[PDB]
């Protein structure tokens, strides 16, 4: 406890430069922001463009439920629906394998699904309003152009939408918003099946990071240069061209049951 | 009383054939009959599985240590004493009906007659199944043969709903079996995504109130797309679906 | 009983009730050595073979204490269960 | 109670009591006797009398009484000894009326009881046997899993039908249709082309989007452009309403002249109708063969006990207290030491206890959001720490509001199940080591004080009601006129809450409770959305509180049973 009492008095100094930092991007004041919770200043820029673009904000401190007129705390089978329902659905394909099965790690899904909503789509009562999603899409934009000179706020603005969403805790927590983006990630998973399928690869298992497939070469020294074409073939692809794919793992002979039933044999890097 | 057992004209009943491709009778020996019992084979394999299992139950002799068993249970009887009770049932009962059953027979026959209209609209051909007034008599003699059973000389209500279960089973079932179609999925797929509900008024007030089609169209297709499976009804039947 | 509810009225439950408190009135206080809602039938068997229908547990009677096991055979007096005959818990001869 | 005994008790056994017990109850009056019946009975003459046992009269006459009053309950052919004990505690009762009766000079606490919505016997309609019809609790039987919170898949569709015939014997046994008109069932209506009919109908909108009545029979399709509403009423989604019109035979329509709700009836109306059944249970328990009776003069004792019972108060706060608000907690800290100067009888305490709803959050550094609902109610428990006579004196009664712990884990605070239940043992434990008798009951709560119904209810029900009223094209102060709006349509109804299962879902196996066939003789609906009230309408008291804090005051009532009168006091915090 004194180790901890002395390395919070000599690491305070980094915490307040921090907040500095946090402060001249952020345009909140020092004492008002939260920079142990992050969402305070994605909710309150977030809310910032929707005032600037004429739109009636939910904006609701003491409760998850957003305002929506105050007409709220009524039941509706629509809104427990599309707010109870929380399930992936994961791809499964049991068996044995002799091709090299390719494990790719997938980063920034959520993000990648929600910046590129103009291309996925290429009176609905379930449907978040089209024009806040054009709004925090272009503003993922900014962020997300902003990140690329180095600015650690807005890499962490982006880094931490993808928790802002999920939070009930943050004060724009609206249901409707939360099963628009859990949608398209499913329909942004399953484009991403066909994509890999379109290269003649056939999926071993999908998940949001993990996504294990089964290619057409069987030893991994022929393959290194086919999987290297294939990683930047669907990066070329506009739909997807913010997602961090990265290869974790070489399978060589697997046998696949599910996530946590699995034997094989596998190398991480190719010698 | 006549019991009547019966093949279609084609081998198999088809469900994809027209009703009246399949059956060459005239329409006066439906209306003679009283359940007209359609039955089909829908290949299920829980259905496949368990007369599986009973047929094998029957072949080896299990079957008899089941109906003996069940016999000394008291949930069956056997022949001698069902048709003492057939001849005790007819020689001793007949009932007459409550006149409050008089108004759920009547109301019912006239609602089945109103979906004979439905049923013989979109078709514009007279339906080889028909439902007269004599299938009213039919529904009258099995509520009466429904109190004959236990024998209650007055036929309530509770055997009425029963007889009308039995007729929406055989006579209801058995009756009920370009651009629209088309230009309506079309519109549909693209105008809900997958995964979003929408409220029928909606499409009422988009699809009937602009005349894009008719309202029977819309009613049929919802059904088609239903059956596809890839668009459903959730909430009371009061939304759709696309499951995707 | 001396010795469903549904069907009866309100009005029949109360007249059922209070002929029950009547004919327990009855055998109490004159008329006490006999029982009124008792056998109608004469006792021209004193000892009887009794056997037992349903288990209702251990019971008591006049100077001994009964088994009411399940199928079990009694050889007693007609007297001591037959009340118990009228209850349905026993029944032989 | 019972004489005075001048010999100490003595062991007696059930040996040497076998000619003084076959003979003397079981020839006499018909009613065998068990080994532990037997064995209790011994026991208790033993203590009532001691070596005087073998001559002694007392004895006889004593289980003379004994057969009497397992004659006036017939609870079994057989002797029990726990309903040996009921007996005798029935007797000790007894004997205390009649120890008044002899000198005029009971407890309050033998007849008082509370009543959850899981706790409550189940009744069903069947206009086949024409009557009601007890069914047993299923909580004991099977699995724990099966029973708790697994209703039947047959109940859903029972439950809107047994609330139809609940309201058409409402609607039968009054004078206006034993007289204008009859009601047709809605199947019958089809084919019937330009002739005049009333109704009785679930009001619903069906898929097309259009309004519909139903009933069992079936339902037909209706316009509202014609019709001429009763003034003083609500019309929802879900009502069952009284429905006078013309049908036509083109469109399949139903042209409404005139709409209202069915009249009401009195509590004695009902119970006579029923034959004074003990719905909540005030004597014992109903079983399959034998419904429990209750009697006539065991009311009317009770009647008079309670008109002998003057000082009981009822105290009921406001609802709607955050325990985290510090101002909230200054407040409560002052109208308790208000309560300390004179304990109440019961301090019913309710309301949504935190200001936000508890939520599985994502700060795992911070203390969760379970753990200040657990602070608070050990906050809660040191405020109640320094008065004794609350914690001594006063039972409390704790109803949860629409935003607690239990119910809003899922809900997030929206409206949720309507039979919440209480809040969960764990999580308050610290509170049941203060009070010496707590009472944490569900948010339909049906509490017995002597010959009293009381129902507790915390529901928003007029800004529901007000949301989704009827809006039509043909249509004195305002709060009261309101509020009688308000209580005539929930009393009318016969129903805690009439709405849809769309606009608020019912726990199937537990609708019995939110059905108010019996109207209790005074019910306290909780809504914040309303003002203070407090009136009576057909036999019936309805009170009202709203929200705890209005203007920087704490609001709460003091209610006398005896006189039936509520004394509505603010405190300026």
């Amino acid at each position: 406890l004194l180790k901890k009492l002395v390395n919070h008095v000599l690491s305070s100094g980094s915490w307040i430069s921090h907040l500095i930092k946090l402060s001249q991007y952020s345009n909140i004041p020092i004492c008002n922001l939260r920079l142990d919770s992050m969402d305070y200043i994605i909710d309150v820029l977030y809310a910032r463009k929707l005032k600037k673009e004429n739109i009636v904000l939910w904006w609701n401190e003491k409760a998850p439920l957003p305002d929506h007129g105050g007409i709220q705390n009524d039941f509706d089978l629509n809104t427990s629906w599309i707010m109870n329902d929380s399930e992936f659905p994961k791809i499964n394909n049991s068996g044995v394998y002799d091709n090299v099965v390719l494990d790719v790690g997938v980063d920034n899904l959520t993000v990648n699904t929600i910046l590129t909503s103009a291309l996925i789509n290429d009176f609905v009562h379930d449907a978040f309003s089209n024009d806040a999603l054009n709004v925090l899409r272009g503003m993922l934009k900014e962020w997300w152009d902003e990140a690329l000179k180095e600015n650690s706020t807005a890499d962490l603005l982006v880094n931490s939408l993808a928790s802002w969403v999920q939070n009930p805790n943050a004060k724009l927590f609206d249901g409707l918003l939360r099963y628009h983006v859990h949608n398209l990630t499913k329909k942004a998973l399953l484009q991403l099946v066909n994509e890999f399928s379109a290269l003649g690869s056939t999926i071993v298992y999908a998940d949001r990071n993990q996504i294990l497939i089964k290619t057409n070469k069987y030893s991994p020294e022929n393959c290194y240069a086919y999987s290297q074409y294939m990683m930047k073939a669907v990066r070329t692809n506009p739909m997807f061209s913010y997602l961090d794919l990265n290869i974790k793992r070489y399978w060589d002979l697997l046998i696949w049951m599910d996530k946590f039933n699995f034997s094989g044999l596998a190398c991480i890097e190719i010698e | 009383s006549v019991l009547a057992a019966a093949n279609p004209i084609y081998g198999r009943y088809d469900d994809l054939k027209s009703p009246g491709d399949n059956i060459d009778f005239q329409t006066t020996i439906l209306s003679r009959f009283d359940m007209i019992f359609i039955v089909k084979d829908d290949h299920n394999e829980e259905r496949d599985i368990s007369i599986a299992n009973h047929v094998i139950n029957i072949h080896t002799g299990n079957a008899n240590a089941m109906q003996n068993q069940q016999e000394e249970n008291g949930s069956e009887i056997s022949i001698e004493k069902m048709k003492r009770y057939i001849t005790y049932c007819r020689l001793k009962c007949a009932p007459r009906l409550s006149p409050q059953a008089a108004e759920k027979l009547s109301s019912n026959f006239v609602t089945i007659r109103k979906q004979l209209l439905i049923n013989e609209l979109e078709s514009t051909e007279r339906s080889s199944i028909p439902i007269t007034i004599r299938q009213l008599e039919a529904i009258i003699r099995i509520t009466e043969s429904l109190a004959k059973l236990e024998l209650s000389p007055i036929a309530q209500e509770r055997h009425v709903d029963e007889a009308i279960r039995l007729f929406q089973a055989s006579t209801m079932d058995a009756a009920s079996q370009l651009s629209e179609i088309r230009r309506f999925e079309q519109e549909l797929k693209r105008r809900l995504p997958i995964g979003w509900s929408t409220s029928y008024q909606t499409l009422r007030r988009e699809f009937v109130d602009t005349h894009r089609f008719s309202q029977l169209a819309l009613d049929k297709a919802l059904y088609a797309l239903e059956k596809h499976e890839t668009i459903q009804l959730r909430h009371q039947g009061q939304n759709i679906y696309r499951s995707g | 009983n001396g010795l469903d509810t549904n069907n009866l009225s309100h009005q029949e439950q109360e007249y059922l009730k209070e002929y029950c408190d009547l004919i327990t009135d009855l055998k109490s206080g004159d008329l006490v050595d006999i029982d009124l809602s008792g056998s109608l039938v004469p006792p021209s068997d004193v000892f009887i073979d009794v056997r037992v229908l349903k288990d209702a547990g251990e019971i008591q009677t006049e100077y001994g204490v009964f088994n009411l096991i399940k199928d079990s055979q009694f050889f007693v007096r007609q007297s001591d269960v037959e009340r118990l005959i009228q209850q349905g818990y026993l029944q032989k001869i | 109670m019972f004489g005075s005994g001048n010999v100490l008790p003595v062991k007696i056994q059930p040996p040497l009591l076998r000619p003084l017990a076959y003979r003397v109850l079981s020839r006499k009056y018909g009613l065998s006797i068990k080994s532990d019946g037997l064995s209790a009975l011994a026991e208790f003459v033993g203590t009532n009398i001691g070596a005087n046992w073998r001559q002694g009269p007392a004895t006889i006459k004593f289980l003379e009484q004994f057969a009497a009053v397992w004659k006036q309950q017939e609870r079994g052919l057989f002797i029990d000894q726990s309903g040996v004990k009921e007996v005798i505690q029935e007797m000790k009762e007894r004997e205390k009326v009649e120890w008044s009766h002899e000198h005029p000079i009971l407890d309050w606490r033998d007849y008082f009881k509370v009543i959850n919505a899981s706790q409550q016997q189940r009744f069903s309609y069947n206009p086949h046997k024409m009557q009601f019809i007890f069914v047993p609790n299923k909580k004991q039987n099977g699995l724990g899993g099966i029973a708790g919170f697994l209703p039947d898949i047959e109940d859903k569709v029972q439950m809107f039908l047994t609330r139809y015939y609940l309201t058409n014997d409402r609607v039968m046994r009054n004078e206006n249709f034993q007289s204008s008109m009859s009601i047709t069932p809605i199947k019958n209506l089809l084919g019937r082309d330009a002739q005049n009919f009333l109704l009785l109908g679930l009001l619903n909108k069906n898929f097309k989007g259009n309004w519909s009545l139903e009933d069992p029979s079936g339902s037909v399709e209706i316009d509202i452009s014609q019709t001429i509403p009763t003034q003083g009423h609500y019309y929802v989604p879900g009502c069952m309403v009284l429905v006078e019109g013309i049908y036509y035979s083109v469109g399949n329509k139903f042209h409404v002249t005139s709409m209202t709700l069915p009249p009401g009836e009195r509590r004695e109306i009902t119970l006579e109708t029923i034959g004074n059944l003990d719905l909540l249970g005030i004597h014992g328990i109903s079983n399959n063969n034998f419904i429990a009776r209750l009697d006539k003069d065991l009311k009317i004792r009770l009647h008079l006990l309670e008109k002998e019972l003057t000082d009981h108060k009822f105290v009921i706060l406001g609802a709607n207290l955050f325990l985290d608000d510090l101002k909230i907690m200054t407040a409560l800290s002052k109208i308790l030491q208000k309560l300390n100067d004179d304990p109440p009888t019961l301090l019913i305490w309710q309301g949504s206890f935190t200001s936000v709803p508890v939520f599985a959050s994502m700060s795992s550094r911070n203390i969760s959001s379970s753990t200040q609902f657990k602070n608070n109610f050990d906050a809660l428990a040191t405020l109640l720490s320094r008065f004794d006579n609350l914690t001594e004196n006063t039972t409390m009664i704790f109803i949860p509001g629409p935003n607690d712990l239990w119910g809003s884990m899922v809900s997030l605070g929206a409206s949720g199940t309507l039979p919440q239940d209480p809040i969960p043992s764990a999580f308050t434990k610290k509170i049941n080591k203060v009070c010496k008798n707590v009472v944490w009951s569900s948010n339909p709560t049906r509490i017995a004080y002597l010959s009293q119904e009381i129902v507790i209810f915390r529901d928003d029900l007029s800004g529901r009601f007000k949301r989704h009223r009827l809006e039509f094209p043909f249509n004195l102060p305002q709060k009261v006129q309101e509020t009688r709006k308000l209580v005539k349509t929930i009393l009318d109804q016969g129903h805690l809450s009439p709405f849809l299962d769309s606009l608020r879902p019912i726990s199937w196996d537990l609708d019995h409770t939110l059905t108010l066939c019996p109207i209790p003789s005074t019910m306290v609906l909780c809504d914040t959305t309303s003002a203070q009230f407090d009136l009576t309408y057909n036999g019936c008291k309805v009170i009202n509180p709203g929200s705890f804090i209005h203007n920087r005051r704490a609001r709460y009532m003091e209610y006398v049973p005896s006189s039936k009168k509520t004394i509505q006091e603010e405190i300026y915090i």
